[PDB]
């Protein structure tokens, strides 16, 4: 929102600087997202009045006869260009911020123009640019420079919080920079109205619509361009004057929060109807574009015998057609507290965002009508000489706001401060509540057009704001937390040990998003994801990852494609989402392997990666393996399940050759658990110093037999002495079966309380070699 | 291929017993905003005896079984880098840290001391020569005893509990006056466990530290603030905790038992 | 004194907006572009493992945590809550889709601002500093009034960071968690207790810390940028 410092300073004339202003805001709750000087004018352009124009036969131009103190001609080819205004003159030598050129005296078509007039857009005061700057024939002497009276100005890029809809208003404000003590002055309103009727009336129709709905009466009516510090002002925040009329309803518009229209009496006919638009009614809206109406839009019609027609759209913008002009001598001034929701929707149905859209969107002070006619109605007798009827035309009582209770004590023991009493209601006051009650619980009614102000805690928000933030002192908190809260944190801690022992065995970390390409569910054979995007972000990212591995392969790709990395190990940690949300963990292995880079040798592939999870686990304290099984993206043979202590989470394996090769990429392993991991509270257990039993042993089983259920028999029958089980060979085997393969099985036994008896070795070994192969 | 098959024999770390003790008693009271520093385990008889309200000649001195060392060219460090002077020993207890660092900080403050002490007792399983301890100490004007009463009991919760809770028995110890030993509820196994004694800092610590700062030409610091120390047994803690039964297991370097704790966290 | 806790990426319409002060057609609900969800089948679970309806969506902040905790819990007590939150909005150096906040909210009798003030000041001094400083400002969100923004003094680089949002908890909020409270059967705990919450970007303060520039470098699974920060501890 654009704040115009000078034209704020005239509600606030105490103003120290634009700084010291952008100051008081932020602390206000306002911040200044930009600040900027605006109208540089050379002592080159100064005013002139045209006196006569005259086109220029066989051309689209006139030539203008002006009064710049010694009369003088220019050429223009602006259609606003006419006898009878005042006009921008930049003389010959005058340098402008548009043209690098500098203005001079060229012939142009016969005539030699001696210099030229300006459109808003040339002089750098806005831009328009479509036709010459406008002004009271009158509003200087001939000649004057115009910096004389259009000095330049200050403009704070402020942002209006939604809570503070009443700041769309300068006034607005103004009230504010008051509640920190400075001088507040209102414009006075002063008004001559006649006793008069009005010529035409109102009916609301959909009242839900139009809660509140005020029409004003001005005849007699002089339109003429606005005076300089007006269209000063309006240029400044950012809108451009048309002429006095139109210019006072935006002026207002911009000092409350509350949009007006003027509309001509020769097309209202018998009255106004506030109703909803009739199914595919027709309106040419003020923009010059021709739409057709939704019957949820509310709108301003008017009405000529049964004759109703589409004036304008309510709340957002008004009617080509009735929209005030030099010609108009009496119109019908619309001040009103439109529904919120409506015009939203009204407003975004069609491509629209108006100044006045927002502000009824945001909110309006619904009491606001009224003295918002006082003032427009009081500067139109102004500025155009208005006559104006004393009576309103008014449609549905508001209520006005209710009192809230409030407690200093408890601001300053909600804030932590001590404030006295006493300054805390001067605040209150300055910003407009009523204040009843003798305490210690007051009766506070807050001013209308504060529609943020409901309940006692917004009151002290206040309190805080005025007083300043600042000024609340710095405490802890000291408690003992209710018991429910005790174990808490667990889970999170438990995660990050695990990342962090990741980290530490040598995995790097990754962060993916959280997105999946509904394609790759093909790609990567696997089901489809469960859950995905009303408004994807890309028909890439519509769906929502149901694995993690898709997402870490991908990564290797395009890493591999930036820079070469020979090998590389990795992980990440994540939310999939399938029927519930989870939380997975997947590791991806690539490339040589280790072992000595000089050196030939490498030892990589499957057996690496599982290497790496069997450590991890050894330092985790849970008891991990592997069993073969078949997974879809995953090549076979190099397929398996994960079995964490005692149970199935996750997989591991080589990444299926055929998605390999779909993919620029070589060879892959992965695997993906889901956690939490489960966890097996130890058990301390005294080891014995009395030495173990140790053994050779080797077993031939078949070729295709799993080492899992060898290792798990010679396990379950070696007995319960057993110390240690490893396996430190095996191989196919010329010396043995074709189909069968040898196993090198190193075994330890101990005896806790004594020495184990070799009666009981030579004797339980058996007792596994027995069912050994007996099965 | 046999995917059931062993990986690549990859060292599997671990950590030790007293670390994984100490870290978590550690943890507990960082949430209290205390702040865990380390001293020195070969101390001067003027840090370890002398600052702490402990006489040469009297019963006090004799609670404590001291190590004595002897060599030359051997420097040792002030809390401010300076050299200092009496007869060298190890720390008989993490106290002195109370001292070293008061001397180099200002209150108001939290610190928490982990520190390896030496004893010359004979060891059996429940006591040792060489063991670590904790200490803590909180400095700060308005610090009263139920301060230390709270931060013992937030202690035994963190541990045990909630359904836990602390006793304190008066005791003496010549660094506070009110002196105390005290005992937490331990629901599980059911019995009061001994752990450690604290009490409110003693004046004529306070004393030491400001006599000592101004021989250093530091302003006096510790004048009207007050304050709770208090310090435990972290390997009779860690036994109860991770369930150990001798306490000579813990620099009994044997793997087998080590091993033990790997996943403890 | 403050646990670390989690909630869920997936969130229902009820917990994101509605819990918090958040209204559907009013300016409020504008402030957040949303992901909307669909799919069936999928299972959401509340606070206590019940099931919850409302459109599905992707949490917009972590602010929803505020709710599910206090519904589930007891005051007095301090959490923190990391959690990667999504958003709208088109990717720049500065700004993503995809990023990370942290939560805090600290609920108990007596609890003033003065307190969220400490809060946020040990925080500064923890992060630069002690000669760093705290400042806060007056903000509109219509889960805490008082609102603020607040910035911290960076001594270092010498310019003021704007860090997050803060204020102290609002009244139907509280009212939200113990009417919901009693939905399930369980007694209310919020009534006379107060309260302070904060949320920050971590992601932009990850760049001030850690010295990146875009954050867009983030997501962008790259080996030569990720190892940088291999012994940042
Ligand atoms: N020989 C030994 N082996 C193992 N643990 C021992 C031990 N002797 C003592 N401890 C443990 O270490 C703890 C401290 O030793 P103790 O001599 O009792 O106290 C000595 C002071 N450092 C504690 C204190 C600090 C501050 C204020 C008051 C008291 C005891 O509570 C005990 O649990
Ligand atoms: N598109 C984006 N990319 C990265 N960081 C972003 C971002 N949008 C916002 N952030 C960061 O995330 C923080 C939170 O987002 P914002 O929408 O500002 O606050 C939202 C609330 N969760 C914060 C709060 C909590 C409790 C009480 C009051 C306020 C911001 O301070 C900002 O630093
Ligand atoms: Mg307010």
């Amino acid at each position: 929102m654009r704040v115009p410092f000078s034209w704020l300073k005239a509600y606030v004339p105490e103003l120290e600087s634009p700084e010291v202003l952008e100051e008081r805001l932020a602390g206000l709750g306002f911040e200044t997202d930009r600040i900027e000087r605006v109208f540089p004018i050379p002592r080159g352009v100064v005013f002139a009045r045209v006196l006569e124009a005259h086109p220029i036969p066989g051309t689209r131009l006139k030539r203008l006869v002006l009064d710049a103190g010694r009369t003088v001609e220019v050429v223009s080819g602006a259609e606003n260009a006419r006898k009878g205004i005042g006009v921008a003159l930049a003389l010959p030598g005058t340098e402008l911020p548009g043209l690098g050129q500098k203005v001079g005296e060229r012939v142009i078509q016969g005539v030699r123009s001696f210099g030229m007039a300006l459109s808003p857009r040339e002089l750098g005061v806005g831009e328009y640019g479509g036709g010459l700057l406008e002004f009271p024939e009158d509003a200087l002497p001939p000649g004057t420079p115009l910096s004389e009276a259009w000095p330049e100005e200050v403009v704070l890029d402020l942002e209006v919080t939604p809570n503070r809809p009443d700041a769309l208003g300068l006034l607005g404000l103004a009230r504010d920079l008051h509640a920190l003590g400075y001088a507040l002055v209102e414009p006075e309103a002063a008004l001559k109205a006649e006793a008069l009727p009005l010529p035409f009336a109102l009916k609301v129709e959909d009242p839900e619509g139009a809660p509140h709905f005020t029409l004003g009466y001005a005849f007699g009516l002089r339109v003429a361009p606005s005076p300089l510090w007006m269209q000063r002002a309006l240029f400044a925040a950012g809108m451009r004057p048309i002429n006095n009329v139109v210019d006072v309803t935006n002026y207002v518009m911009l000092e409350r929060a509350q949009p007006m229209h003027a509309f001509d009496l020769r097309f209202v006919g018998e009255g106004i109807a506030v109703r909803r638009a009739r199914e595919g009614e027709r309106l040419k809206t003020l923009d010059g574009v021709e739409r057709t109406l939704h019957p949820e839009d509310l709108v301003i019609a008017g009405w000529r015998g049964e004759e109703s027609f589409p004036l304008g759209l309510a709340g957002v913008m008004g009617g080509a057609e009735s929209e005030v002009r030099e010609d108009t001598e009496a119109i019908a001034l619309e001040v009103a507290c439109f529904d919120p929701v409506s015009i939203r929707k009204t407003a975004r149905r069609h491509g629209l965002r108006t100044e006045a859209s927002h502000r009824f969107e945001r909110g309006v002070d619904p009491l606001g009508q009224v003295p918002a006619q006082r003032r427009a109605l009081s500067l139109l007798q102004a500025l155009a000489g208005a006559r104006v009827a004393e009576a309103l035309l008014e449609a549905g009582s508001p209520k006005p706001p209710e009192a809230i209770p409030f407690r200093p004590e408890y601001a300053n023991r909600l804030l932590g401060t001590s404030y006295p009493e006493a300054e805390q209601i001067a605040i209150l006051k300055r910003l407009g509540c009523r204040v009843e009650g003798e305490g210690p619980t007051y009766r506070v009614t807050p001013p209308s057009h504060r529609l943020d102000l409901r309940l006692e805690e917004d009151l002290v928000e206040e309190v805080a704001r005025i007083q300043g933030y600042e000024t609340i002192p710095l405490a802890l908190p000291a408690f003992f937390p209710a018991p429910d809260n005790r174990g808490v944190e667990a889970p999170y801690r438990k995660e990050q040990r695990l990342r962090e022992v990741l980290s530490g065995l040598g995995f790097q970390e990754v962060y993916t998003y959280s997105f999946m390409d509904p394609e790759d569910a093909r790609r990567f054979r696997l089901d489809p994801p469960r859950l995905l995007l009303l408004n994807p972000l890309a028909p890439e990212k519509a769906a929502l990852r149901t694995h993690l591995f898709p997402g870490l392969v991908r990564v290797l790709k395009e890493n591999l494609d930036l820079d070469r990395p020979e090998r590389a190990l990795l992980f990440e940690v994540g939310r999939v989402f399938r029927e519930r949300e989870e939380t997975h963990l997947a590791g991806l292995l690539f490339g040589e392997g280790v072992g000595l880079p000089w050196a030939k040798e490498r030892l990589s592939g499957y057996f690496l990666l599982k290497g790496y999870l069997e450590a991890l686990f050894a330092r985790l304290g849970l008891a991990f393996r592997v069993e073969a099984q078949a997974f879809p993206f995953l090549h076979p043979g190099v397929s398996g399940r994960v079995l964490v202590e005692g149970e199935e989470v996750g997989f591991l394996g080589a990444l299926h050759p055929e998605i390999a090769q779909e993919l620029e990429l070589p060879p892959v392993h992965l695997f993906e658990l889901r956690l939490p991991l489960p966890d097996k509270p130890l058990a301390f257990q005294d080891p014995s110093r009395h030495p173990a039993a140790f053994r050779d042993l080797a077993v031939v089983v078949p070729a295709p037999t799993p080492y899992g259920e060898v290792e798990a028999l010679v396990r379950e029958a070696a007995g319960p002495y057993l110390e240690s089980l490893a396996l430190f060979d095996l191989y196919q085997g010329p010396p043995l079966p074709e189909g069968h393969k040898s196993l090198a099985f190193h075994l330890r036994f101990r005896h806790p309380k004594r020495t184990l008896r070799d009666e009981e070795v030579e004797e339980a070994v058996s007792r596994v070699a027995e069912a050994l192969r007996a099965r | 291929v046999d995917v059931s098959l062993p990986g690549a024999s990859l060292f599997s770390g671990g950590l030790h017993p007293i670390t994984l003790m100490e870290r978590e008693l550690v943890e507990i009271f960082r949430a209290l905003g205390y702040q865990a520093v380390e001293g020195p385990e070969v101390e001067s008889e003027f840090f370890n005896f002398d600052a702490l309200n402990i006489p040469e000649h009297h019963p006090a001195r004799d609670m404590w079984d001291t190590f004595w060392l002897t060599g030359e060219g051997f420097r040792l460090e002030g809390p401010l880098g300076e050299e200092v002077e009496g007869r060298l020993l190890l720390r008989t207890h993490t106290s002195p840290m109370q001292v070293r660092y008061m001397v180099a900080h200002t209150p108001p403050f939290r610190i928490v001391v982990p520190g390896r002490v030496f004893r010359f007792e004979q060891t059996d399983a429940t006591h040792e020569a060489v063991f670590h301890q904790l200490e803590g100490l909180v400095v700060g004007e308005g610090i009263a005893m139920a301060h230390l009463k709270g931060a013992i009991y937030e202690l035994a919760q963190a541990l045990f509990g909630p359904d836990s809770k602390v006793r304190f028995q008066p005791v003496y110890f010549p660094f506070v006056e009110p002196g105390a030993q005290f005992a937490v509820w331990w629901p599980e196994g059911g019995k009061w466990l001994e752990l450690g004694g604290a009490g409110m800092v003693h004046p004529k610590v306070f004393q030491a530290v400001d006599a000592y700062r101004e021989r250093l030409g530091l302003p006096p610091a510790y004048r009207g603030v007050t304050g709770f120390a208090f310090g435990l047994g972290v390997e009779r803690l860690a036994m109860l905790r991770y369930g150990i039964p001798d306490i000579r297991y813990f620099f009994g370097g044997r793997l087998k038992f080590l091993e033990q704790f790997k996943g403890v966290l």
